[PDB]
RNA sequence: ACCUUUGGGUUAAGUCCGCGAAGUAGUGAGAUCCCUAGGAUACGAAAGUUAUCGACAGGUGUUAAAAACACAGGAAGGAAGGGGCAAGAACAGGUCAGUGAUGCCCUUAGAUGGUAUGGGCUGCACGCGCACUACAGUGGUCACAGCAGAAACAAAUAGAAGUAAAUGUGAUCGAGAGGGAAUGAGCACUGUAAUGUGCACAGGAACGAGGAAUUGCUAGUAAUCGUUAUCUCAUUAAGAAG
């Protein structure tokens, strides 16, 4: 069987799954579109950001497919970025020596912890006597 | 061969006790025994104003009734199904059966 | 797509060899943190000086989501500033980033007016501003000048951003933000 | 292979539109020049050939549906795909469907040309309609 | 006075002489220096970018930016 | 406000006088000892007791 | 009850029958107190908001959150 | 005209003014013996550098 | 008759630390649930689900005690966040139009009790409270894509309830081409009945950012944007509750 790992990344109500695999060539697909065809540039910027703090020689000989559901356009890009980030570390730990995993992890942790850990942040429930989570309806006197 | 037994109940402690009792029965017979599957609880809810008239600050309450449930899927012969069904009575838990 | 090198702002701008050029401001202006896109969700606002660690152009786009109707439209703000950097980089000839830095340096008022009198009537007096408040006011004025200028004028908003920022960096009377910095300092002196 | 995803939608929809018109495979509804696409729209389309852009985009919906192996597409599904937000004076805007008559006519035109086959629970492609698309893409990417 | 819906010959002639030595130029400049409407500043600007007299440097959504003969970019 | 409350400080004070030699500078030892000796019905309480007891033991 | 009404066609000679649909307050009276207002119709209850709150704990509803 | 003196804050003392907006501070000038008492209104940390318009005007109450 | 004694520090809280003619136990707080976030070694061969675990001001730094910040690691850090429950005493506070809960007074076949057909509650000189669309270009219009909380959708040749919308790309329009109020001859739907709702063609009012005053809101908060297989509901949401 071909060398593979699977990871999950979360932001708000968006969930994404990344599968990572051995390849003769570096390849990346999101929503079945390559980076040079995909229609939202915020997603493409957030991908090429994380791909540059990780060295290009660490993403060599490797393939990625990203799938996602839930949330919305900004939140899914961060969800995807975590799923991508965790795949490389997972693969290095499983299929190479563990020093290279540790090295890569120091670089990502120096850049942005939120690439490898998920924010527990969610919308707060509405209470009665106001339009939203904390705002109150207008009191009057005279 | 197969049976699926649904224990359905609007009280958690009862369903926990009765399932532990039935799990013990399964492991004492030892037919390759297993835990029950914990089901998604059904939740029916109502939201209403507290005051019986319009006066005061409008204060609201949400009442919700929770119907817990647990499923056993199990392997038995027809005699053991017929004989064990004597266990399935005098409970506040409602009990239902499926077979193939 | 465009590059396989090191991290540059909008994938275009150098992100190195940057000087603050006022020692009173040094610790409070983040031009360290290499980010491809002026967007982060980093949860620093729930901290004691965490809003001083947010990167510079980030603070600058947040300032645009205003006038009520544009609340929450952070993508729109990024679209706007991207274009402004193209106009400025062209016009000035230097990293748009050093224009933005120098705009802040000039546009913060150094002395201010305040009520001091406690045990009686409240009498106004001059007072001296902290480093942090000085930069907070600079962004505010630069933003307020831009917004009100564009309201019912045919010119494009990204163009108005380039007009103001150049002038501000160059300390010219032409900037709304610079003029109003002079006014506050003159009134402060009047009440000295 | 899922050949359709290899080219950008805003190059494919305009490309097929010419191949349609030069062979007249679909014929305009009566009064196409003054009718609106929905009750949610403010004015009739700015391009006189809007009917052909509909035909080109309908075959795209079907190609990707076939690619992902979904259930067949219904007249209701297409009506919600092309829907929009209707203006209502002094009231919030509200989501409204596209008009069915245009879509029905396109699907019946494509049936007569042998391009679309009616199933018991929706509409589906046919070999000729797949091969036209295949042979277009093979030039268009090169 | 209101704006205009023609570029007459003598306005056309002097615009060619004026567009050289200008740096970045945009729809507004033609419409706020000279008296042209936005609908005739687009058409003239698009014409000069086919004639190689100006060059386009951005066109993102409807926001569209051009450069003349004394533009010069940054260098690494 | 992170103040311990009356029963938590009382049980803390009694246990250190009753079992002193059994206790150490370590939170986990002290948590093991209060899990062993006490009737306390929630981990929420015994986390707070062993917190105060290891705060006393230094002083 | 589903009541029925006669109606005449345009000839004022031929007759047909039509059924009155049961709708509105008239048949949805509170099962505890005959009230016509504030009746909770959900889960096939037919009980007013006043009566509900005194009986809710007997039926088996609780305020968890 | 742009006269200015740069001074280093050594201590902070009291939250002051209506609503507690100001902070009483001790400042030493960088190129002179002078040490002053002043009110400052932004957030201030010890070891900050502040720019003064006068080296003399003082808040004697300290 | 009454007081338990010198009122010094801390917390959300007589919550606590000192000292005492006082000392010992309890209620209230607190602790004690439930939901939301992380966690298989358990279960399944389907690819998820659930979980007795995890955080204590613990660590470092702040030189009586009690607490505290500021950093740091951490899915979570000072009451982890949000709800829910919740002393004693009071008030001539509200409801007799919720109640086969109820005292006392009043009416009771020409009824102050029921029913039916109609009319009103919806009238219009005028003063007030709370909401909805606005006053444009950070806009209008045309097409095309495309994403929620998750999963339900006969048919329809102009058009006559439904699976987001903001939003993303290209065109277009150009400073009352913004705005849709009063009104005409129609074309359909719900209904026992249109007076209610939908659709097409017109028509095109004020309003160009609001005096004295005044109302909430500390983070996934405020404001924006849609949506309700939530409640009202034959048909009717510009209301609440999510
Ligand atoms: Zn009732």
């Amino acid at each position: 069987s071909i060398a593979q790992v699977i990871t999950k990344g979360t932001r708000k109500t968006a969930i994404s799954k990344c599968v990572c695999s051995e390849s003769n060539e570096f390849q990346l697909m999101v929503d079945n579109m390559t980076l040079d065809v995909h229609h939202d540039n915020f997603l493409v910027a957030k991908i090429k950001e994380i791909m540059k703090i990780i060295g290009y020689e660490h993403l060599e000989n490797l393939k990625f497919e990203l799938t996602t559901r839930g949330g919305g356009p900004i939140s899914r890009a961060y969800a995807i970025r975590q799923a991508f980030a965790k795949a490389v570390i997972s693969y290095f730990g499983k299929y190479y020596d563990e020093q290279r995993k540790q090295d890569i992890k120091e670089q990502i942790m120096k850049f942005d912890r939120a690439a490898l850990v998920a924010d527990p942040r969610r919308v707060e429930p509405k209470k009665y006597g106001g339009p939203a989570a904390r705002a109150k309806y207008t009191k009057s006197y005279r | 061969i197969n049976v699926e037994l649904r224990l359905l109940c609007s009280n958690k402690k009862l369903l926990s006790d009765l399932s532990n009792r039935y799990y013990n029965y399964l492991f004492q017979n030892s037919p390759t025994a297993k835990k029950p599957r914990v089901l998604q609880p059904f939740i029916c809810d109502v939201t209403t104003r507290k005051s019986p008239c319009g006066q005061g600050t409008a204060t609201w309450s949400k009442y919700k009734m929770i119907i817990h449930g647990r499923m056993f899927a199990l392997q038995m012969t027809h005699q053991m199904l017929k004989d064990s069904a004597a266990f399935l009575q005098n409970t506040d838990v409602e009990v239902r059966l499926t077979l193939k | 797509t465009e590059t396989s090198g090191d991290i540059k702002l909008f994938g275009r701008y150098p992100y190195t060899d940057l000087e603050v050029k006022d020692i009173t401001l040094e610790k409070y202006i983040n031009v360290a943190s290499k980010v491809i896109l002026p967007h982060t969700s980093s949860r620093l606002n729930t901290k004691k000086f965490g809003r001083t660690k947010i990167p510079v152009v980030e603070r600058f786009v947040n300032a645009m989501m205003r006038k009520g109707r544009n609340n929450g439209k952070k993508t729109l703000a990024m679209r706007i500033v991207k274009d402004a950097f193209f106009i400025i980089e062209g016009v000035t000839g230097q990293n748009p980033i050093q224009i933005l830095v120098d705009a802040i340096c000039n546009s913060g008022p150094r002395e201010d007016s305040a009520r001091i009198g406690k045990g009686g009537v409240m009498k106004r007096s001059s007072v001296d501003v902290s480093p942090l408040r000085r930069i907070n006011i600079a962004i505010f004025l630069l933003a307020k000048g831009v917004r009100n200028s564009t309201f019912k004028d045919i010119k494009m908003l990204p163009e108005i951003i380039a007009e103001e920022l150049i002038n501000a960096a160059k300390n010219t009377q032409s900037s709304f933000a610079v003029k109003k910095k002079e006014e506050i300092e003159r009134i402060a002196k009047s009440n000295r | 292979n899922t050949e359709i995803f290899k080219v950008r939608h805003d190059t494919f929809i305009p490309a097929l539109s010419e191949y349609l018109r030069t062979n007249k495979t679909v014929v305009p509804i009566k009064n196409f020049d003054i009718i609106k696409t929905s009750r949610g729209k403010e004015t009739s389309p700015l391009d006189i050939n809007w009917y052909y852009t509909r035909a080109a985009s309908i075959i795209r919906k079907l190609l990707i549906s076939k690619a992902k192996n979904e259930k067949p597409l219904s007249i209701v599904r297409f009506s919600s795909e092309y829907g929009c937000a209707k203006d209502r004076g002094n009231r919030p805007n509200k989501h409204v469907r596209a008009s069915k008559g245009i879509i029905i006519k396109i699907l019946n035109d494509l049936q007569e040309k042998g391009w679309v086959e009616k199933k018991e629970n929706g509409w589906t492609l046919k070999k000729e309609a797949e091969e036209v698309s295949k042979q277009l893409i093979e030039k268009l990417i090169n | 006075v209101k704006r205009h819906e023609r570029v007459e010959d003598d306005i056309f002639n002097k615009i060619v002489k004026d567009v050289k030595n200008m740096r970045i130029l945009t729809r507004t400049t033609l419409s706020e220096r000279y008296n042209l409407s936005l609908n005739i500043s687009i058409k003239l600007l698009r014409f000069l970018e086919e004639n190689q007299i100006i060059k386009l440097i951005s066109s993102h959504r409807g926001s569209k930016i051009y450069a003349g003969s004394k533009y010069e970019p940054l260098k690494v | 406000g992170q103040i311990k409350g009356k029963s938590v400080r009382t049980a803390s004070k009694v246990i250190v006088e009753r079992y002193f030699n059994r206790l150490t500078n370590d939170f986990y030892d002290n948590r093991n000892v209060v899990i062993d000796v006490a009737e306390i019905r929630s981990k929420k309480l015994r986390n707070k007791v062993s917190g105060c007891v290891t705060k006393l033991y230094k002083r | 009850m589903n009541k029925q009404m006669i109606k005449y066609n345009a000839d004022l000679e031929t007759t047909f029958t039509v059924e009155r649909k049961d709708f509105g307050r008239t048949n949805r009276r509170c099962r505890a107190c005959f009230a016509y207002n504030g009746v909770i119709r959900k889960y096939d209850l037919m009980i007013c908001r006043r009566c509900f709150r005194e009986y809710a704990g007997d039926i088996g509803f609780k305020i968890y959150d | 005209s742009e006269e200015v003196y740069i001074g280093e804050v050594l201590q902070t003392l009291e939250k002051t003014g209506p609503g507690g907006g100001l902070t009483m501070c001790q400042v030493q000038l960088k190129d002179q013996k002078r040490t002053l008492y002043r009110a400052i209104m932004g957030p201030i940390a010890v070891g900050d550098l502040v720019a003064l318009l006068d080296c003399e005007r003082e808040h004697r109450r300290g």
